């Protein structure tokens, strides 16, 4: 059965001595033992300090209250003594801190009632254990083809993507249209808005959405998004919830900060999570899927069960600007030698490459995309895939566990 | 219509008696394999029931 | 470059073109032949509008004038509301020949159907090697051959031979569990008549070498029909008895009909002829002992002394193996043996109980049988019936002699319940054979002495020996029953045996089979 | 049972309504069997190319018209069966040669008995 | 094959065949179904599979004699190997049948031209090696030590993924 | 399992002169650090120690060696770097190393000298709670033979992130210089005797002298291994020289080990 | 809703529209 921990305690009861540390160790060991067996949800309702912080971290979801919830290992006065930095507890480990900065918190409720509502919402999607199927609501299944059963709410998708590839759109517009009843339970809404992850239903069946968000960082994958998506995917695959990727990724976020903080090592976690995941994995591609991020955002060979693309999809090794600079490097070099209008030549070649290769059809041709579909079809294809892939007869070589990049 | 209906084999009611009859008759008328017994049974390492009972339980839908 | 609306319209144009990728000329040729398109065929087989096509735009790399679909339609569909995978060869593109993408798409479909665990239907119009890239077709024939093994005994595989299934194209169909072919349209052969003529000078027609009825008689093909629509109906019926996969349960249809002894049961009390030499049609029994007339016969022409059919008992599917006294006196020939063996193993892999209806003198004595391998085929039948873990019930109607008694679900070989009608005759050999062997050969003459001594021996043997009472005394059969009992008794027996767990058996890589 | 609705079990009850003795048949699933399907059951009838001439019902063989080795044509008389003192002429279904012949006059005969083989 | 797999003997294939024998006798004998069973046995077998191709691997002969496509683990060819759908002579017959054979020197020329082109560019191992269908083309003397090294590597071969079930099926 | 002949005798009979250097390794003042390689190379066969990520998170040392031919992974706090604190980088380093060992069934030996976690808002904002929970998860899932030697400090939650008995440490041994406590006495006093400090401040007494006296009493009474040994969390308090013997013998005893865990697909490690 | 239940009375079809849920 699910375990709910309402946490509000400041540290070990130091008078008791080491006994406290032994029972901390036992609580942590039980949380590890239970992890991936039963859903574990923590609500921080006060200042959790000292050892109280690791139990939430080991549980699957963490709810906090906007200003009444704090988590920190060491006291502000300790920090001051050892480093001189002055912080209030709220700055140190308040809900905003652990959402936006540390990314430890999954939700920041406006109040205790909202927190309880959120936990009941989570439990509505989550099965009681890994041997149980997620709570499946009966639904009025429509009958006929996708073409025959498109709603106008589906047809709204046909016009959603802006004509200019450089203008973003809010991916919630897609998520709330493909999901049942427009109802989406976003997880870590505040942490890494370049990836939107959360729960919903399709035909009454729980699904985990993971989607790029063009409005922040052009939808790049960064370290924080990669870890958010990895742990959300692994939670879903622990609890049998099938996952839908909505992909619009130009690549990874460039920079020395990302490199020195390990975008390689910590982005590889999303690869691991996706490849390990044995639940149903459906990918819808909307505009971009370039380079390594094409592999990370659920490519076919990563074992995407159903991969579909909208006609606006752009599946390529790299954007045309750079691709021209590699594919035509020699020709451009000759034009530079001869004193041609090398810039006009670049523009013409770039147009040519855009018109030739930067489309879905090349990948459909290779069969990496199963179908290029009218956007309105998306909900039909997703529902069909999830209805068929209830049980996947798939396996990996026997192991004690993965050695996930860590 | 191939539905199976009620059938008044004998006699005729008046409409009021039929209404009483039908009102009375109408007024009278997720997997969780956790700890399934098949997991609790002790099997030989080579016991065929590992196929024909255990898998045929866990896999079956 | 282009707006979303322009891109969407371009998409729709491509998806429409992909409906006839060979273009006007290939449409013309196909309407000349009068042969339905591969996708019209899939749309006819599947439930209306249920088809989702996969890899519609898949196209051979680097050939600038490749055509969409590479010559195969692949996708997924409901039949009677239950999932199936479908593929269908499209003769309009590269003559339907096996390219790289053709191979990839059918491979991906076979993976999908293995993953979800649902039937797969091939529609087999000619799929020869590529003229331009033969070694690719060779490789992908081998690839698909490998991918069949992930399906064998996991999901029902069907192929509908609607053309000349010629050369290496045969290797994939023959794996599949059910082959349907169309007369004067379907053919199956490993080498063409012309090649055979050139190598050997033997002269044969396509009807003689390939033809569907010849292949049904040889037992390579399970059903011959007159039309594609009949083929699709036969597939719908076939699947109507089977679970989607090894693990799921078959449909339960019209359970609990006729809970009592009917006139149709009482008619069995006089259905066996009085004179032991008289033949009769076993269907007169089969149509009465099961829930209704829906005895769905499979491989009718192959070894016609034997009937392999589906039926239902209290609405649950069962496989029925019966002897057919109307043909060859019901002797179990080579093809009857191999038909029985393969049907048994199929039924076991899909959990169909086995009901044996016995009326046989055993193996057919002769040189053509011995030279044809009757010993080894019978060994396979012996092995299959003991490998099968399903509930096994036997009803002995009249004679069951020798190896016929053995292989037709004796209690030895581990049949679960054994019933005989009072007409049954269980013996090593019939009275005529016992007399002609031991007794008659001592006299030199066929004198009327030996005539009456022989007739008196027959008279004694048909009473004291070739009668069920010895077997009943020894408990080799479990009951002697009045015929009318049979339907309700089968219902009770299979209800008891429904949850049979067979053992003790030792798990192994596999058994071994005389092969 | 002949139509799909006939396959459903039925419970018959006597119901008194204002004193009137009504008699009522209640279907075993009426919404007034977790995966049971109802469909029109097939008649207990054989829906041929086969060589056998078969007796259409039990009776006696009052006349045999053919001789061993005779050639016959579709519709030619093979035997007459007396059933319940009614004549039932049984006729060759296809052209060919009588190549096996089990019956004789006065023989009692059961349904489906192979009378003769036309080849 | 099925016996060896049951008792865990590695399978070494030594291939030199034009494939199935043409003729009505074999067709009426069932060559199709025996071939399908041979396909099944070789794919079913979990033991280490190593193939040496010594000089002729045509059609189903290539496929069934331990092709990589049918799950042969390691594939070696001697440089005499010839891997193809059909031999040069059969492909010629498939061509010269374009017209009624006049026995004319022109037609003998077209025939032998095609033979020599096929035997150089087509019925040779190099296309298979390029495509990676066979893993090595090896000097024949190497074969004994290369078999030793390959089977030493394959000692602990675990075949997978495979789905456990009561049994497979092969066409009887 | 490289073959080596074990010398016959008691754990104290077989003491080498190199083992005897452990008895003097630990400085008397708890402010003076020491290099944990001095312990690693003495408990390992032949001093052979294949350090992994030597230049990363030097506050923790992780690497391979052998104990009587058995491979072991050693994970050890390093007092000379950040006083031996745990931090983000050391937690991720150790967690992945532990998980690799556990995959390949290589016993893990922990050498523990940890005062706590490196204080800082940078650690907090970069996720030390979530990052440090990975070293807990790795050690808790680790089913291989897990042995702990405590040398000096094991304070607070870091006593749990380093492997305590309830985290399933199979053998836990402490040196006499071990210091197992909820926190250092200077912090403890401010809680435990807060009322006495209060009344002393109302009386205007020498509250700093009272602070020192109380802190002394606390450290003398509680900040020692014996309380934990009494509560059964330390299986033996041993002379340092015995450590090689105890590690070898415990690893031999734990050569075969069954641990029962609930059925799961996979673990959902905190990232 | 209404549950229109068909009844046969001596062979006369007689729809009775009952109140739906009950
Ligand atoms: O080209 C053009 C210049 C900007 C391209 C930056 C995008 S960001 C996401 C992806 N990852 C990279 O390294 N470049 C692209
Ligand atoms: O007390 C005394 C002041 C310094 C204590 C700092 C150590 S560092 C490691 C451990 N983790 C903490 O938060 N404090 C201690």
């Amino acid at each position: 059965r699910p375990l709910i921990g309402i946490n509000d305690g400041a540290g070990a009861r130091i008078q008791e001595g080491v006994v406290s540390l032994g029972l901390y160790s036992r609580i942590f060991h039980n949380n590890i033992k239970a992890s991936g067996v039963i859903p574990q949800i923590s609500l921080i309702m006060g200042a959790a300090a000292g050892g109280h912080v690791y139990s939430p971290a080991l549980t699957d979801f963490v709810v906090m209250v906007d200003q009444t919830s704090q988590m920190f290992i060491t006291g502000p006065d300790v920090i001051k003594t050892v480093t001189g930095e002055d912080v209030t507890m709220e700055e140190l480990g308040g809900a905003h801190t652990h959402m936006a900065k540390s990314g430890t918190a999954h939700y920041v409720a406006s109040g205790e009632q909202d927190a309880f509502d959120y936990v009941r919402d989570l439990l509505s999607y989550l099965p009681p254990n890994n041997y149980a199927d997620p709570p499946l609501y009966p639904v009025a299944i429509p009958e006929g083809s996708i073409e025959e059963t498109l709603t106008d709410e589906d047809l709204e998708l046909d016009t959603l993507i802006p004509d200019s590839p450089n203008q973003p759109y809010d991916m919630h517009e897609v998520i709330t249209r493909i999901l049942d009843d427009d109802e989406f339970l976003e997880v870590q809404a505040g942490y890494a808005g370049n990836i939107v992850v959360g729960f919903g239903r399709v035909e009454g069946r729980p699904v985990g959405i993971v989607a790029n968000q063009p409005t922040q960082f052009a939808g790049c994958l960064d370290i924080n998004a990669s870890e958010k998506a990895a742990r959300f995917i692994r939670t879903c695959d622990c609890f049998n919830i099938p996952i839908v990727l909505l992909v619009d990724v130009p690549g990874f976020l460039p920079g020395t900060d990302q490199e020195y903080n390990g975008i390689i090592r910590r982005g590889a976690k999303l690869l691991y999570a996706y490849g390990e995941a044995t639940v149903a994995k459906v990918t819808v591609i909307t505009r971009k899927s370039y380079g390594g991020a094409y592999c990370v955002m659920g490519s076919k060979d990563m074992g995407a069960d159903v991969v579909v693309a909208w006609p606006t999809a752009q599946i390529a090794v790299m954007g045309a600007s750079g691709a021209v600079g590699f594919v035509y490097r020699q020709q451009l070099k000759e034009a530079a030698k001869n004193g041609e209008d090398v810039d006009a030549l670049r523009l013409e070649l770039q147009q040519t490459y855009e018109d030739t290769l930067v489309n879905p059809y090349i990948a459909a041709e290779r069969g990496y995309v199963d179908a290029v579909i009218p956007p309105s079809h998306t909900r039909g294809y997703v529902a069909n895939a999830l209805r068929l892939l209830e049980r996947k007869i798939v396996q990996m070589p026997p192991k004690k566990h993965g050695n996930i990049p860590l | 219509d191939h539905e199976a209906h009620i059938k008044v084999l004998r006699g005729e009611p008046t409409p009021e008696e039929m209404a009483a009859l039908m009102a009375v008759l109408a007024s009278a008328g997720e997997r969780n394999m956790w700890g399934h017994p098949v997991d609790k049974l002790r099997y030989s390492v080579f016991s065929w029931q590992r196929v024909t009972l255990l898998e045929r339980t866990h896999m079956r839908r | 470059n282009k707006t979303t609306a322009e891109l969407l319209a371009e998409l729709r144009e491509k998806l429409e073109l992909a409906k006839e990728p060979g273009g006007e000329k290939a449409v013309a040729k196909r309407e000349k032949k009068g042969i339905p398109s591969a996708r019209a065929r899939i749309n006819a087989l599947l439930d209306p509008g249920s088809f989702i096509e996969i890899g519609a735009l898949a196209k051979t790399p680097g050939d600038p004038n490749a055509l969409y679909g590479d010559g195969v339609v692949t996708g997924r569909g409901t039949i009677d509301g239950r999932p199936v995978g479908v593929f269908s060869h499209d003769q309009t593109v590269f003559q339907g020949s096996v390219g790289e993408m053709f191979g990839r798409k059918v491979a991906r479909l076979m993976e999908w159907v293995a993953m979800v665990g649902c039937p797969i239907i091939g529609i087999n119009d000619s799929a020869g090697a590529r003229i331009q890239d033969a070694v690719t077709s060779l490789a992908w024939y081998a690839e698909l051959g490998r991918r069949h093994e992930m399906l064998r005994g996991l999901v029902p595989e069907i192929s509908l031979i609607f053309g000349k299934c010629a050369g290496g194209a045969v290797y994939s169909p023959i794996q599949t569990d059910l082959l349907v072919a169309v007369r004067d349209q379907g053919y199956m052969f490993i080498t063409g008549p012309d090649v055979i003529k050139d190598v050997t000078g033997e002269d044969v027609t396509f009807d003689e070498l390939g033809g569907a009825d010849e292949q049904a008689k040889r037992g390579n093909i399970h059903k011959v029909v007159n039309s594609e629509a009949e083929a699709y109906q036969y597939v719908r019926d076939y699947l109507s008895f089977l679970p989607s996969n090894h693990f799921d349960n078959p449909p339960i249809v019209n359970p609990g009909m006729e809970p009592e002894i009917t006139p149709h049961d009482l008619e069995l009390d006089s259905i066996v002829p009085d004179a032991d030499n008289m033949a009769y049609d076993m269907h007169e029994i089969l149509l009465r002992i099961f829930d209704d007339g829906d005895v769905f016969e499979i491989a009718e022409q192959r070894g016609p002394a034997m009937i392999t059919a589906f039926a239902r008992v209290d609405g649950h599917p069962v496989g029925v193996i019966a002897n057919q006294p109307m043909v060859l006196s019901g002797a179990i020939d080579n093809e009857a043996s191999d038909k029985a063996a393969s049907f048994i193993r199929f039924c076991d892999s899909y959990n169909l109980p086995l009901v044996f209806v016995v009326d046989t003198p055993g193996a057919m004595p002769g040189v053509a049988e011995e030279k044809g391998g009757i010993i080894k085929r019978g060994g396979r039948f012996f092995n299959a019936i003991v490998e099968a873990d399903v509930p096994k019930v036997t009803v002995i109607i009249r004679k069951a002699y020798g190896g016929g008694y053995a292989v037709m679900g004796s209690k030895q070989l581990s049949a679960d319940l054994n019933f005989a009608w009072p007409t049954a005759r269980i013996a090593v050999i019939g009275a005529e054979g016992a007399a002609q062997l031991l007794v008659k050969r001592f006299p030199d003459p066929n004198a009327p002495e030996v005539q009456k001594i022989r007739d008196d021996f027959i008279e004694g043997y048909n009473l004291n020996m070739a009668t069920p009472w010895i077997a009943a005394e020894r408990g080799y059969i479990d009951a002697v029953i009045q015929p009318h009992e049979t339907r309700l008794l089968l219902r009770k027996s299979l209800r008891l045996l429904r949850d049979k767990q067979n053992g003790p058996k030792v798990q192994r890589k596999h058994g071994l089979l005389p092969l | 049972p002949i139509e799909e609705e006939d396959t459903v079990p039925r419970q018959t009850v006597v119901v008194e309504v204002g004193g009137r003795r009504l008699e009522v048949s209640l279907p075993g699933d009426l919404a007034i069997a977790p995966g049971v399907v109802r469909k029109k059951p097939k008649p207990r009838k054989r829906g041929a190319s086969g060589d056998a001439v078969t007796a259409p019902m039990q009776g006696t063989v009052v006349k045999v018209a053919v001789e061993e080795g005779q050639e016959v044509s579709a519709g030619d008389l093979v035997v007459v069966l007396e059933a319940m003192k009614m004549e039932n002429p049984v006729t060759a279904h296809k052209d060919g040669t009588i190549t096996g012949l089990a019956v004789e006059a006065g023989a009692a005969i059961t349904q489906g008995t192979v009378i003769a083989e036309i080849k």
